[PDB]
């Protein structure tokens, strides 16, 4: 049973055989213009109105080109009923508004953490083990012509997150999960020396991206931007991501948002000037089990 | 409903006795014969029972059949740094049947082994292997044995007819016998053999509860360990 | 082994009525407990157990 | 000749060829609900009134699912014809009623030694040096309905049971084969320190199951529960087992029956309860070999 | 919200015990007041949730002019609402007799005027236990058995998704 293969001749002076000695394909050896080669990786659009349960909305992606799906048979892990809420849970929720001013470093979210105490989606997902949704992020950002500035806004699945002492992943369940208030970029990096009551914070410098990396390269991750002087808002359209197909929400957190200034906020000559930001965020195909007495995690 | 794609493969009795288990670490020296406390060669009776990982794999079930892997590593050092060095050593593995003469001195002619298979390994080698296929004189190899090979009769005194309780030929496989072929250099050394056991084509029948207590012999003694389980309450998660 | 990430649950046992006996019975009882696995069950990773050692 | 077997992949980026090089075999290398797999191995019943010879009986396993079964031509090896006594020991006979207390710590038994002094079997298994035979065992132990306790009977082929002394397989033939009287096993375990006279007797200790396993792992032999509240009997169907077609009756016991009391014995409000358990064993299949003087074999 | 139920009654009893328990499914079991004053049971008594609230061997008329306790005062035989129990019967029941059942099961479809209906105003149905004949056993007259309540929501289905209500208690 050998397998004969051509080769990919160069300097000329053309087949060579391979045979598995094995059982196990462990011991096999290897075997080896503007279009984007990879279309999906490109932040590709869906190509108006979003009606998701009794919510509405009126510069679109789809993260990875892959729109969010239910569990295929073929690809279930857990044996008992799933849950599906469906309009119930699948609908915009609008979380707290923040602030964009001259000075902001840019503000970060966790999901589904964001929507742990909306509606009925955060009692589905406190009810039961296991939850998988994907998303629908509306960012809102409306200025008049005469304001200048651009917004980034990343969906990073396991967005990890930089901590702020000496001692390795010590950031505490409770600042890891601030609910839909989110949490700020900073501008430099400070160390937490109080040995005694450490904060066990995150400390995410805005130009690392919080997490060591360059903030000019956080593009590759699905991503859009709000040009005050183009658009009003974005929309991120983020399938469920993680290597299981169905895993613990209140464990972890499957994707993160980051919104960073890319150009100052500015206007006129008044140098006090700030623009309201809200964030809406629909869960899609929300599917649940393990269904038991409800989850109360610690808080502060 | 869930397409259900998971396999038992490495669940399979072969795939659980796939792996060389060391059943036996033969000690023997090269060392001037004049010397007393040097052992100049090495009598193992073959079994599994020196041991205790495959032994307690081997009895969760009554009886067996399979072939025999058997793969060697041998290991030397020197036991002084005086009195010189040594060349590479040449290592005799006679397996003497049950019946076959056995070597009381480290030379003598048993180890012509004209008709006992020997093995000869040169040091520094990969480990040596042989294989040998089903040899029981039974349909199977019998873990356990409930009975005694001798039947006392009625009139011969009590030490006439006296048996192990357990004890039968059926394990009866021989021994190894091992020497170093190299005459003496000036200086000592010492070298351990390690045998590994491995069982292919393996069946297995009546399958029994795996051992609880530390093992106590060749048999299902038990002296030490008879408290194996912890304290824990009995609405305690 | 005992891993938080990969925990099984909570199993129990209650009172759903209480138990009833008549006069002349023994008003205390034993309930015994079996566990086995069912025919979708797997293992990998085949490893040495710590239920069994050697000393010497 | 080669073989050229396929590939379970995993990881992707599928055949293996293997060629035997020796004569012998044994230097190849391996080759590689409800519902249970393996239904021979959870005590399958026989699925009234047990007749064999003149007996007569009025919850039956079958140990392993094989009944018991004559010699095949294709795996006999003695070849002096096969003496068959037939319904002459072929018969159930009743051995001495046991006393189940408050306190027994369980009971134990071997086959054919149990039977060796009953009529005609005993005779033929005496005069001949090679025999076989499975076995009916019927245990009984009735109940008023306001009894409560519960049995565990098994059949343990090879039922090996633990010495008293410091020396290993010490136990002496006279006491590893005590008859229809069998023996008891014990709460603990006591050391035989009497170096001068030995007891040579077996320790059982009933939670070790007298093996050094624990008891409630016995259940991975064939077994049968009687539960005081539901059934008065259980019937135990053993083919003959050995790694041998035939052996020696005298030399060997095929099988080992074990009573241990799962629930304890209890009754409305009197401490002093005790009620009977009476065996009833029937050989099956019986085919004796080698006759000649009768072998009488030492006592106490 | 709608929804139908299976309610499981349990009471398990020797085969020295005598007694009978009658269940009743009423729809729109409404039950008679405490007080001169006609339909004058507030929301917090009218609805106890899953304790409950227990029949009466008689009428006592609520006298506190101040302050009215306003809770109902089901009197057993007339069933709490002015019949006699005795033609309870006619609604659906089923009776655990302890020498014949231990249970009683009970699949109540949705029952209404309308279609779907609010389930914080209105309750559509009514769980009535009443003992038929009195608990006995042997010669002990301190005997107490427990009956248990399993009720499952069937075919759930609920409109108009908003802030969750949050009514007003004790
Ligand atoms: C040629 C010299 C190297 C040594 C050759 C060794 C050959 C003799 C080994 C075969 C004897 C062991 C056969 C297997 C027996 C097992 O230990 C148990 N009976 C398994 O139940």
């Amino acid at each position: 049973g050998a397998q004969v293969s051509s080769q990919k001749v160069g300097a000329h002076e053309i087949n060579y055989t391979t045979i598995n000695y094995y059982r196990d394909s462990a011991s096999n050896a290897a075997s080896k213009d503007f279009a984007q080669d990879p279309s999906k990786f490109t932040e590709p659009v869906k190509d108006m109105q979003l009606t998701l349960g009794n919510s509405t909305i009126t510069n679109s992606v789809v993260a990875y080109g892959r729109w969010p799906e239910y569990i295929k048979d073929s690809e279930a892990n857990p044996v008992d009923q799933p849950t599906e809420p469906a309009v119930a849970a699948c609908r915009f929720y609008t979380l707290d508004t923040v602030t964009w001013r001259k000075e902001s470093r840019g503000w970060w979210w966790k999901l589904p953490d964001a929507l742990k105490d909306m509606g009925l989606f955060g009692q589905n997902m406190f009810y039961h083990y296991l939850g998988r949704a994907g998303y629908t992020v509306h960012v809102q950002c409306n200025a008049s012509k005469f304001h200048q500035g651009a917004l980034g806004v990343f969906a990073v699945p396991e967005m990890c997150l930089a901590g702020d002492s000496t001692t390795h992943m010590f950031t505490k369940y409770e600042n890891a999960n601030p609910g839909e208030k989110g949490g700020e970029f900073k501008g430099s990096f400070t160390l937490d020396t109080n040995a005694t009551n450490p904060a066990r914070n995150f400390c995410p410098v805005d130009y690392l991206f919080g997490s060591g990396v360059l903030a000019g390269n956080a593009f590759v991750y699905p991503h859009q931007i709000i040009n005050l002087r183009t658009n009003n808002c974005a929309t991120l359209v983020l399938p469920y991501v993680n290597s299981l197909s169905i895993d613990s929400m209140t464990k972890h957190n499957n994707w993160g948002i980051a919104i960073l200034p890319l150009a100052p906020l500015d206007f006129a000559t008044e140098s006090s000037t700030e623009i309201p930001i809200t964030l809406t965020i629909a869960p899609m195909c929300c599917e649940f089990n393990g269904l038991r007495n409800i989850t109360v995690p610690r808080t502060q | 409903h869930v397409i259900q794609k998971r396999t038992r493969s490495e669940s399979t009795v072969e795939s659980f006795f796939a792996r060389g288990a060391c059943v036996a670490i033969i000690e023997v020296d090269n060392d001037a014969p004049t010397k007393r406390a040097s052992k100049l060669f090495s009598i193992w009776k073959i079994t599994y029972k020196d041991t205790v990982q495959l032994r307690r794999k081997l009895e969760f079930f009554t009886y067996s059949r399979f072939d025999m892997e058997l793969t060697f590593v041998v290991t030397s050092n020197y036991t002084d740094a005086n009195n010189g060095h040594a060349l590479n050593q040449v290592y005799q593995i006679m397996y003497i049947p049950p019946g076959a003469p056995i070597p009381g001195k480290w030379n003598d002619y048993t180890w012509q082994t004209s008709s006992n298979p020997s093995l000869f390994y040169t040091y520094g080698a990969p480990p040596a292997r042989i294989s040998v296929p089903y040899v029981g004189i039974a349909n199977a190899y019998s873990h356990f044995y409930d009975g005694f090979a001798k039947v006392p009769l009625a009139g011969q005194a009590s030490t006439e007819g006296d048996s192990l309780y357990g004890a039968a030929s059926l394990n009866d496989f021989g021994s190894l016998a091992v020497r170093v072929v190299n005459d003496h250099n000036p200086t000592k050394l010492t070298s351990k053999i390690r045998v590994y056991m491995k069982p292919k084509h393996v069946r297995v029948w009546c399958p029994r509860p795996p051992r609880a207590v530390p093992y106590y012999g060749p048999g299902v003694d038990y002296k030490d360990g008879l408290a194996p389980l912890p304290e824990k309450g009995l609405t305690t998660y | 082994i005992n891993d938080s990430f990969t925990e099984g649950g909570y199993i129990s046992m209650f009172y759903q009525t209480r138990v009833v006996v008549p006069l002349s019975t023994p008003r205390k009882m034993d309930i015994l407990g079996f566990v086995s696995a069912c025919n979708d069950f797997s293992v990998r990773l085949l490893r040495d157990t710590t239920h069994i050692s050697q000393e010497a």
